[PDB]
């Protein structure tokens, strides 16, 4: 059907500003104790995750530049090595994806 | 502020705390197994018109079980887990009705309870239970808090009442909820198949309270009366109650003696205050059976 | 309307009539334009009525000036600080005399609803009523249904 | 079209006497023509009504609504201006004194809604919330009312 | 009523559900780490685990080969499954994939999740460590370690 | 008449504080470089002998102030309220760093000082309580101890659990009051020229600075209470949330007097410990 | 009246060798005694509520 009467600003305020409709204050924010950026407990530090995705993208660009075209999933493991890092004794027989910047401190 | 128990513990500390609290729980559970070497209360002989505490069981599942007369009888399995009498309230502490016992069941974690409940159980020397239920008993049926209760509390040949939370169907329309013959299918019944008809008459400009309408179903406590007990498994603490019992599996149900006015007697031969395994009265076998159960291991029945 | 209006209680300035009556109006300013048509009744009042009023009320200082240049007005100031303006534009000499007398005959309180018509500071002589007047007492001060 | 808010950052108070308490500084700031309804921006505006700046930024960084980042940019600009111009000492020593959202101008097609966001940051720490009315306060005020009854309609 | 139904409902029906999960799983086997909506990743985790289980049986088995043929769409990955992934987890008997939640998606504010196969070459996800063992509460608990060990 | 002894201490304490604060010659400036992985490479410009590490922490963010519990300048612990003195380098130590050693030590000696300010006023004025020392014990031990000497009339009084409960309630009142731990560097002569009432701490006062080459010592003040300690303290008494004095001990060589020892255990608001873990911790605060 | 409630009324009356010299109301007995003292003081000092009003004529 249709309304029988306009609804006043008072009723509309008792509806719109009722607590159930308010935005709740979040009790689960904190500071990355080492890195020092904001984060929720159960979620990754956004800044750290972005700085990881950047390096993943650069590595993957090198991988694409080396594999040539599509349909070339290798049949061996892969290892990524930064400048001035000779292939360790454990990484022989694994594809090497050379990169041209110093290894990040967070890359172990 | 806001936090859970093992948020700030370190990698090598969570297993230790788990083991320590589990060991303490087992120790406290074991340190109550003998309630007569502790300080019991008077044990009066049963007399007519008395009521005795009941159990908090857990619903396992169902099975059949036959009888010498040749019929079938489904049954439900009720496992008594950690049933301890937790509290006592006096006759006129409830202001006239009866004396009451608070019985708990189904030991639970201790990191997931409110501070008050932990304080109560700490002063009582037990680990927190899941459900606490209040039984109305006469004065002479009192049992000291801290004593355990065991499936042998009952005996086959009696009847027993079971109360539990039914299964929650959620929000339900009117035919799944009240058995309403909805409106027919084709023959043009457009946009009305499973709908309530007229909610109320026309002269009254209101719908009566207590009208049958869509809404939440189940998930309310309810009681089945008159269920008979066929078997008791005193080694695993199982009760084999006739018929079906509300609730789902692994949910706690409240068991007590039948209150119907045809079984008011026959509370006599039952162990009155409770069953204490330490009484040492011809210790009970692994399975107690009713007089009319075709129990396994017996010759196949014959009707001659 | 009452609900929609302020109110006060019946009162006086300084317990006026108790010791000696004092006249509350103390200053009266007339602005009368020498030319305006609306300042005609005012000019008549000043020409043939203000001297007599000054003589009859020697506690009121009456100033009159001729520099509104288009509109007259009378501003009455009182002992208790209150000011009160009244329009005398386009009014007769009878009306102005009645108004000025009215101003000189009232205390400078607010003209608002007087809640009570009688104000007394010592309303009781025999002792204001309390539930134990006209009520007996019993031996040793016992409550009903006592023993000792 | 009235540009009053940004003109309250120009009231020059008189130089303080060495005796009176140090006056807490202020900064008023506003974002104009936010392509976002006002009945939605109001919830974000009320969320951060009575909390310090850093907690406000924290709460806004992790809210889902579109206006959250607009409020965040506004608050950051306000903080920078407060330190740079209004001679505030510590950039964390501010709190949201007033936060509100108001209507906007532009035209229709079906109204295309707009809204402004108005924030007043006051130097100093957040004021503590008004405590709950303890039972003794209720009894005290009830006694006060019982003790102000006069004999109604007589001398 | 939906008591005891473990399978989400997504896509345009059951078949589209299998096909969506298949594309997610193929992306995972190809890159070893993918960011996808949280619920879809939680549905695909079980399939990725069981895919490694089937891949351990090895090429010679035919049932496993048919299964990996269905569940991998660019077939260059089937070698990998049987020669890089399944060999890599010859020790672990379970839990080959780690799944985290990450900042919600910018456009549609969906609940996201990064899922990866343990042990890959990629830069490591910023996992959340627990509190250092030297913190006050941990030190007191260490004292309790000692004092309880000696008593027992 | 102890109620005037406190005033006799505080008046001269404030006197020295004022005379030191008045030595600053028209707000000289110092530069504090900030080091650490979070927000690195900033240069605070502070006031030579007014600005504290808090004055630096607040520059960065409310998070640093809320979480910070001690300050390293020149790589040594430095209380948050203690004024800086020269162009230095700074870093902030919390409870959740990888190596919360110094912070744990500071927290526990601060808890010792709080238990001192609670016990001293705990008794009836007709008795005479005299604080001996806050024996530094490692956090691993299980509780912090404070050595006091009660009057000889109480040899037949081992405190009952209810009185320990009263002690705990009073300490909780102290934390609920939320007073800061002011500090003061003073020449050692205050303990040798005024503080005659130092009868057992008369030994500690030479232990203050007789060992170190300089002749200056540290004083810590909760508020209408004074006492020395061997290192920096946490900034506010609100940091403690869970607190309890458990029991007391005595040392057998009872020739000088009965050196009662008070045990207590506590945790900050950040590192709250669940109820049952807290009961277990308390059980071990009785050794 | 109302001995136990939160709104009591106690009427306390001073005496001087079996003869009343005042009477006071209150909510506590202490306050009623204080008010009885005040009224007795007023009666002795000739400053009651119903004293002969000052004579201005
Ligand atoms: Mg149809
Ligand atoms: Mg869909
Ligand atoms: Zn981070």
């Amino acid at each position: 059907a249709a309304p029988k009467n306009r609804r006043t600003i008072e009723v509309n305020r008792c509806r719109r500003r009722n607590p159930q409709k308010l935005i709740k204050v979040k009790n689960n924010i904190d500071v990355c104790p080492e890195c020092g950026h904001l984060k929720q407990k159960h979620v990754l530090c956004a800044y750290c995750y972005e700085k990881v995705c950047k390096e993943t993208a650069e590595i993957r660009r090198q991988i694409g530049k080396q594999e040539g075209g599509p349909f070339k999933a290798p049949t061996i493991e892969t290892v990524v090595l930064y400048t001035g890092e000779t292939p360790s004794e454990q990484d022989q027989g694994k594809r090497i994806i050379e990169r041209d910047r110093k290894r990040p401190s967070w890359f172990t | 502020s806001g936090t859970w128990w093992d948020e700030h513990l370190s990698e090598e500390n969570v297993p230790f705390i788990k083991q320590l609290v589990s060991d303490e729980d087992k120790a406290q559970l074991a340190s109550k197994l003998c309630p007569l070497k502790d300080e019991p209360w008077p044990i009066h002989p049963w007399e007519p018109g008395s009521f005795r505490v009941g159990l908090i069981a857990l619903k396992l599942g169902m099975m059949p079980l036959w009888t010498k007369d040749g019929q079938k009888h489904v049954v439900t399995l009720l496992q008594v887990q950690d049933c301890h009498v937790l509290k006592y309230t006096s006759k006129e502490n409830c202001n006239g009705k009866m004396a009451t016992l608070s019985v708990g069941g189904k030991t639970v974690s201790r990191f997931r309870k409110a501070t008050s409940i932990l304080e109560f159980y700490r002063e009582l020397g037990l680990p927190p239970k899941q459900t606490v239920k209040i039984f109305n008993i006469t004065d002479n049926a009192a049992i000291k808090p801290g004593t355990p209760l065991y499936a042998a509390h009952f005996r086959p040949g009696q009847y027993v009442d079971v109360t539990a939370k039914t299964i929650g169907k959620g929000f339900q329309g009117v035919m799944k909820r009240w058995g309403f013959k909805g409106q027919p299918a084709t023959h043009g019944q457009t946009k009305t198949h499973r709908r309530p008809g007229a909610v109320a008459t026309g002269d009254i400009g209101r719908v009566w309270p207590g009208t049958k309408m869509p809404g939440k179903m189940g998930n309310i406590y309810r009681t089945e009366y008159g269920l008979k007990v066929w078997r008791i498994n005193t080694k695993h603490n199982i009760i084999y109650v006739n018929g079906s019992v509300p609730g789902h599996k692994n949910c706690l149900v409240k068991v007590k003696d039948s209150k119907l006015p045809a079984y008011k007697d026959l509370g006599k031969n039952l162990p009155f205050p409770t069953y204490f395994p330490d009484g040492d009265e011809e210790e009970l076998p692994e399975d107690l059976y009713d007089e009319n159960v075709c129990q396994p291991g017996a010759p196949s029945i014959t009707f001659a | 309307t009452a609900r929609g209006t302020p109110s006060r209680f019946l009162a006086s300035v300084l317990h006026n009539g108790l010791g000696r009556y004092v006249q509350q109006l103390q200053r009266l300013s007339f602005s009368v334009s020498r030319d305006g048509a609306s300042s005609r009744g005012a000019r008549e009042f000043v020409e043939r009525e203000v001297i007599d009023f000054a003589r009859r009320n020697p506690g009121v200082v009456i100033y009159v000036n001729s520099r509104p240049c288009c509109v007259p007005r009378v501003v009455a100031e009182y002992l208790n600080g209150a000011v009160r303006e009244e329009s005398i534009h386009c009014k007769s000499v009878e009306e102005i005399s009645t108004l000025v007398q009215k101003l000189a005959d009232q205390s400078g309180l607010d003209v608002i609803r007087i809640r009570k018509p009688f104000h007394t500071d010592n309303p009781s002589i025999q002792g204001q009523w309390h539930p134990f007047t006209n009520k007996p007492t019993t031996f040793r001060g016992l409550r009903p249904r006592e023993v000792q | 079209i009235s540009r009053k808010w940004e003109k309250k950052n120009k009231i020059v108070y008189p130089p303080q006497l060495p005796g009176e308490p140090r006056r807490p500084a202020e900064i008023y700031h506003c974002r104009r023509q936010i392509k976002y309804s006002k009945d939605k921006m109001w919830y974000l505006a009320k969320l951060i009504r009575g909390m310090s700046i850093d907690q406000a930024l924290a709460q806004l960084e992790f809210n889902d609504k579109k206006g959250a980042k607009i409020i965040k940019e506004v608050l950051l600009e306000a903080q920078d201006m407060a330190v740079r111009d209004h001679n505030v000492e510590f950039r964390s020593n501010l709190y949201i004194a007033e936060s509100t959202s108001g209507r906007g101008q532009c035209l229709k097609r079906m109204e295309k809604v707009y809204c402004h966001y108005f924030v007043k940051l006051v130097e100093g720490p957040p004021p503590p919330p008004e405590p709950p009315k303890t039972a003794v306060a209720h009894a005290k005020e009830y006694i006060q009312q019982l003790r102000s009854r006069t004999i109604v309609h007589t001398l | 009523i939906s008591h005891g139904r473990v399978f989400r409902r997504m896509g345009l029906g059951p078949e589209s559900r299998i096909h969506l999960l298949r594309n997610l799983l193929t992306g995972l086997v190809r890159h070893e780490r993918i960011e996808a909506p949280w619920a879809r990743v939680d549905e695909m985790r079980g399939y990725a685990e069981k895919l490694i289980d089937y891949g351990k049986l090895g090429d010679t088995n035919e049932r496993a080969m048919r299964m990996a043929d269905f569940w991998l769409t660019e077939k260059d990955l089937i070698p990998k499954l049987f020669q890089v992934l399944a060999p890599r987890y010859k020790d672990q008997t379970g839990g080959y994939t780690r799944m985290l939640q990450i900042p919600n998606r910018s456009l549609d504010r969906a609940k996201m999740a990064v899922i990866e196969y343990k042990g890959n070459c990629l830069p490591p996800l910023p996992l959340p460590r627990r509190d250092s063992h030297l913190t006050l509460l941990n030190q007191l608990l260490q004292g309790l370690r000692q004092d309880l060990r000696q008593s027992q | 008449s102890p109620t005037e002894l406190t005033e006799m201490r505080n008046d001269l304490f404030n006197k020295e504080k004022a005379r030191q604060l008045s030595l600053t010659p028209r707000t000289e400036k110092i530069e504090v470089k900030h080091v650490g992985k979070t927000d690195p490479g900033t240069v605070f410009v502070m006031n030579k002998n007014i600005s504290t590490p808090y004055s630096c922490a607040m520059h960065l963010s409310e998070w640093y102030c809320r979480k910070s519990i001690l300050a390293l300048v020149d790589g040594q612990p430095w209380d948050m309220y203690k004024p800086l003195t020269k162009s230095c380098e700074i870093k902030f130590l919390t409870f959740k760093d990888c190596d919360p050693g110094e912070v744990n030590k500071a927290y526990w000696r601060s808890c010792a000082m709080m238990m001192g300010c609670v016990i001293e006023r705990a008794f009836k004025d007709e008795y005479m309580v005299n604080l001996v020392r806050a024996p530094e014990v490692p956090v691993i031990s299980g509780a912090f101890c404070y050595d006091v000497v009660l009057d000889s009339k109480l040899d037949e009084w081992m405190p009952t659990k209810e009185n320990l409960r009263s002690f705990t309630k009073d300490a909780h009142a102290l934390i609920y009051k939320d007073l800061p731990f002011e500090t003061l560097e003073v020449e050692a002569k205050v303990a040798l020229e005024i503080f005659q009432h130092s009868k057992y701490k008369v030994d500690f006062i030479e232990e203050k600075a007789s060992q170190n080459p300089e002749r200056i010592v540290k004083l810590h003040r909760i508020g209408d209470f004074i006492d020395v300690s061997e290192g920096p303290l946490i900034p506010r008494t609100s940091i403690c949330f869970q607190y309890e004095v458990s029991a007391v001990h005595n040392l057998q060589p009872t020739q000088p007097s009965l050196i009662r020892r008070f045990q207590g255990v506590s945790l900050p608001v950040h590192l709250r410990a669940h109820f049952t873990i807290w009961d277990k911790l308390l059980e071990r605060s009785r050794k | 009246s109302g001995g136990t409630t939160a709104l009591p009324l106690y009427f306390v009356g001073l005496y001087c060798d079996k003869k009343l010299i005042a009477e006071g109301p209150g909510e506590t007995v202490l306050v009623a005694e204080e008010e009885a003292a005040r009224v007795a003081l007023r009666k002795l000092y000739g400053f009651t509520e119903n004293r002969r009003p000052w004579n201005y004529s």
